[PDB]
């Protein structure tokens, strides 16, 4: 299978999620506060008529990260909830071939909610499972 | 001039669409506030002054009668009162009352089984009926009205009345109260036993009429739409049901309040009153504090303080509102009141869904957004 | 499951609402042209966009479809082929296909006589078409749709069909045509006499007073409604007729055009083109003014002089429209282009009922009245 | 009976119809020409939603005018229809009784157009009746 992803980037080490699962993407500004709320999360943002929560990705992965630095916000879409990715810069769609990436879960300590890692001559593209994250926001 | 036909997925991209006006309405007076320009207030006034017109249209093609949904209902209990062997007149007065398209269905084979068990319990055969001397035929009504931010249905027979003498007997059988708290209560609480789940379970699986009095499961419908249920009875007077819920599907007319500037609003159908107290005049008597207002005591509660929301220095002169819950009423102490309007919930989405004290976001007209406080959720 | 129950008039009164909107549109875009802000601009341009689709959605609502006209027919068209002593099939497709209210209400008694004469003329009895060897049951065919922005409404036959030759022949006879016009003319523009008075007897249609409806009526009433008729019929093939009607009165594509800055609508879909002609080449032969144009002579025309209002004295190079009307095209000469628009045809009204160059005023985008020119109205 | 009318003259004579047939009154302002149009109409208005023919009263009465000095439009209301009628100054509603009320308009050209004719405070106010007046403008 030819797999589009969505490829960004955090702290020199390069992501991506598929592009069924995106809404858009923005620059950041002002993120309205919520109160009583879980560590990873921002707060909320007015997209298209709805209320989007900006989590911010580094917090759910454990990575090293420096908040500053960001400022590029990737707006998904599950069918249980539509939430936004704050990160560092976008390249756009990247098409991935099945022969290149890797599906071991040991090689760092991220690789459960990581569905594979894109190997090449390049920054290593490494390939999240956008399911396995929404569903730990919500326990 | 002539009834056709429109479905439910027109009438609901057209509410879209009137959202979407609502919004460009508040956009051009963001505008206009902005560059304080008198020709450009003339020119809004006019689409505002079309725009009420053409809402309230959208409104009366949104809300339905309820006798046009409940339209087989009179016949239902025509062929249960001959089943039964029993004379009853039922009064159904609900073609000038209209309610909510989604409202109206989720409430009604829930009436329908508080009807079906009314016909077998507190409807009497005409033997026992002329035994207490009572009019020959049975009476049973139905019947609604409009009250504030709200739509009343009301239901009401002449019949038996219900056995509140045994139903706190049975409630201590149950282990649902304490005895000398049964000895406590009003009349009205006994009657709300009957709107507890799992006190009553009995159901026929012939007839298939809903479990228990036909009443818990109605109550549970009307809380998850947002409403309020009420219930007296007396033997040999009969009994009235009292049902209120919303008036408009989304909208919620509401009082701005601020915390350290952040908007947060307070629900205004809940309320009960506003008032600048004094913390000179905050008491306490057990883990909690209170105020003396009017003669009554109200519980106060500090809103900064159930939301987390540092509280820099202290004004002596404070802001309160003073709002309903269940039978009650508690304080909400505020640290700035903005201004009220009507404005319409924002889901926050599934990772939000555990708070209590907050159910839902709102879009204002300067494009901000505030929370909505849940009267219910905080205490 | 649920549905909405609303009458066609609160639907046309959120029709004409949406109208105004249109104009309180265009006075926003008044203060954006004096005060060109790019916030404004934006705002208007979300305005724009909602108001096109709000009145797409009120547009769609109020068309009503055409089934409860078309299934009035089944049990009448039993009834009359039964009474003929006949048997047909009846085949009715496109059901739910959406006209206007006023539309749906004046066609449908004009197409019960279409269906009423096709089985009287068209459909053979049983013993005849055994004898012309052919099978006994007739085809009958009605079937509605949408194309080219408009509605259309195919009825066939498979039956006698109609005698060309005794069509043209007649017309000779009623002194309607010429020989040698009559002998070039070809098969499908010969069927278009059925539809002059007087080629059917049927239905009280030599009455001075009082006429039924004739075929003639059905033609007339279709081009009334502003739509195109066609016929086609061959022997043992039956006959075709095919009806385009628009799909409503609120989207008639029109070129806006001024003379002395008074706006006049010129019907798009009869034009030919739209010429600036010079004034060394207008000539008079013995009647009134024409011009050569591709070698061919057309009738030029002065749109002030056949209204009869005062105008400019002194000659200039002139902006010409040329329409088509029947199988000919004369030239209408205005003073200013302004623009098109899918405009929205209102009555002239019962004081200026004997005027005979206007069909119908309107109400254009920034509240002008502009008046719609009659083709056929002017020689 | 005690009917109150709107009192209004045209070249000094006095005329008035009844309130029950008002819509407004407005100034003439940009009355738009109708092409072909018969010699008592001036031409058609927008007003309240409607489009209203504006006829001149005096040239279906039969009486004196003056064009410059009428600017007037008394907008009356039928069940049937509304139209304006341009007439000269306006004076407002009067309280009418049958005492001074006589049927006599055996000379008059509006005569029998006219419900009768009021002898208030030494000026002949003729009472006219709308729908009559309204049958003859139209075609």
């Amino acid at each position: 299978k030819e797999f589009e992803v969505l490829s960004f980037e955090i702290d020199e080490q390069a992501l991506a999620f598929d592009v069924d699962n995106i809404e858009m993407v923005i620059e950041k500004s002002d993120i309205t506060p919520v109160p009583k709320s879980r560590h990873f999360v921002e707060g909320v943002i007015n997209l298209r008529g709805r209320i989007i929560p900006v989590v911010n990705l580094a917090k759910i992965l454990g990575i090293s990260f420096d908040e500053q630095k960001m400022k590029s916000i990737i707006v998904a879409r599950t069918k249980d909830v539509e939430v936004g990715f704050l990160v560092d810069r976008v390249l756009g769609v990247l098409r991935i071939t099945e022969n290149q990436l890797d599906l071991t879960n040991v090689s760092d300590k991220f690789g459960k909610k990581s569905k594979g890692l894109v190997k090449t001559d390049g920054r290593l593209i490494i390939y999240l499972d956008i399911d396995k994250i929404i569903e730990e926001i919500t326990v | 001039s002539q009834t056709v036909r429109v479905d439910i997925e027109k009438l609901d991209n057209l509410m879209d669409l009137m959202g979407e006006l609502v919004i460009a309405r508040s956009r051009i007076l963001e505008t206009l506030k902005k560059y304080n320009i008198k020709e450009l207030d003339e020119s809004l006034s006019h689409l505002s002054r079309i725009t009420l017109d053409l809402q309230n249209v959208v409104m009366k093609i949104r809300m339905v009668p309820i006798s046009f949904v409940f339209n087989r209902f009179p016949r239902m209990v025509r062929d249960l009162a001959k089943k039964m062997n029993k004379e009853v007149n039922f009064i159904m007065r609900g073609e000038d009352t209209e309610l909510d398209r989604t409202f109206v269905e989720e409430i009604g084979e829930p009436l329908l089984h508080l009807l079906r068990n009314a016909i077998d319990h507190g409807i009497e055969p005409k033997e026992e009926r002329i035994a207490k001397g009572k009019p020959p035929i049975g009476t049973l009504i139905l019947s609604a009205r409009h009250e504030g931010n709200n739509v009343v249905i009301e239901v009401e027979d002449d019949g038996r009345g219900i056995d509140k003498e045994k139903i706190i007997r049975k409630a201590i059988e149950k282990g649902l109260i304490d005895e000398s708290k049964a000895a406590t209560l009003s009349d009205q609480e006994i009657l709300n036993f009957l709107f507890v789940p799992g006190f009553s379970t009995k159901e026929k699986v012939s007839e298939v009429s809903g479990r228990g009095v036909g009443m818990d499961v109605v109550k549970n419908v009307v809380e998850s739409l947002n409403g309020s249920m009420g219930i007296e009875s007396e033997k040999d007077k009969g009994t009235k049901v009292t049902i209120r819920l919303p008036l408009t599907l989304a909208i919620i007319q509401a009082l701005l309040v601020k915390v350290n500037n952040l908007v947060y609003a307070i629900p205004i159908a809940n309320i009960d009153t506003i008032l600048s107290i004094s913390k000179e005049d905050i008491q306490r008597v057990q883990d909690r504090d209170v105020i003396v207002i009017r003669g009554e005591v109200i519980p106060v509660y500090r809103l900064w303080e159930v939301l987390q929301i540092e509280h820099k220095e202290e004004l002596e002169e404070m802001e309160a509102v003073i709002v309903r819950v269940g039978n009650r009423k508690y304080g909400i102490v505020v640290d700035d009141l903005l201004g009220q309007d009507d404005i319409v919930i924002k889901s926050l989405g599934k990772v939000f869904s555990e708070v209590k004290e907050f159910s839902g976001a709102a879009i204002l007209g300067d494009g901000s957004i505030a929370l909505i406080i849940n009267v219910s959720g905080i205490v």
